[PDB]
């Protein structure tokens, strides 16, 4: 995923 | 005028019964209580 | 008694303490892409899933203003969540609204659709864009807010809008990096202020990820  | 009404997300137009438009006729009234 | 229906994330599911609340209003604030209506999508499907797996029995309403329902994604959002893509299709009921008066009179529509079906949950996506003189709107919009209000306490349907009354729960979504998007929320004698972040993909709203 893009979660920091 | 089926551009108007509702039809299922597979394209069906969905029938509504008179008797039922007629039962909720008054459900949005806001009459003094 | 009420019933929460799953937003598909468990993050988003925990800040609505369950879900998406039957009875009463849950108003989405974003624009198209912030979430708000994937969120829609995928409450159209998983409000029809059994109550323990985090539904409400019930068929869906939808009403787009926007012209962007599209079934194909309640196909996706079945198949994740194990059910038939056609029977998914065949309990959502759409319908677009080409301008306020009309918006208004599909209510009368789902109303005399809601007894004779068990209906979960109505989606009005959007309640105000054809609305955008401006105090006679400004009335339409209060009373139409206000038929949504008796429609969510007479059926016990959740009524979700995108873009107030005590019972209204107000979302405000943002864009996070990517597929993920953050949800906040207000004025909560439990927390003034509240996020949660979750995402979007091909197959509905889920969890956000790293
Ligand atoms: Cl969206
Ligand atoms: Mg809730």
């Amino acid at each position: 995923g893009s979660m920091g | 005028p089926t551009l108007l009404g509702f039809h299922t997300a597979s394209g069906k137009k969905v029938k509504i019964a008179k008797e039922s438009l007629d039962k909720v006729k008054n459900l949005f009234d806001e009459k003094e209580q | 008694e009420i019933i929460q229906i799953t937003t598909g994330s468990k993050e988003l599911d925990k800040l609505l303490q369950g879900g998406i609340e039957t009875g009463s209003i849950t108003e989405m604030f974003g624009e198209f892409r912030t979430g708000k209506t994937q969120i829609c999508h995928t409450l159209a499907v998983t409000c029809q899933l059994p109550i323990d797996r985090g539904g409400g029995e019930g068929k869906a309403m939808y009403i787009d203003t926007e012209g962007t329902f599209r079934p194909e994604r309640l196909l996706a959002v079945a198949e994740r969540y194990g059910l038939s893509g056609s029977d998914v299709l065949d309990n959502v009921a759409y319908a677009r609204a080409f301008n306020t008066d009309h918006q208004t009179q599909l209510l009368y529509q789902a109303s005399a659709m809601m007894v004779e079906s068990r209906y979960a949950l109505l989606i009005v996506d959007s309640a105000t864009a054809l609305y955008r003189e401006l105090s006679a709107r400004q009335m339409h919009l209060a009373r139409f807010l206000r038929m949504l209000l008796r429609l969510a306490d007479e059926f016990g349907v959740a009524v979700v809008i995108t873009n107030a009354h005590a019972s209204t729960t107000r979302l405000y979504l943002r864009k996070g990096r990517g597929e993920t998007r953050i949800c906040k929320i207000y004025d909560s004698p439990c927390l003034p202020e509240a996020e949660a972040m979750f995402a979007i993909n091909a197959d509905g709203v889920g969890d956000a990820k790293d």
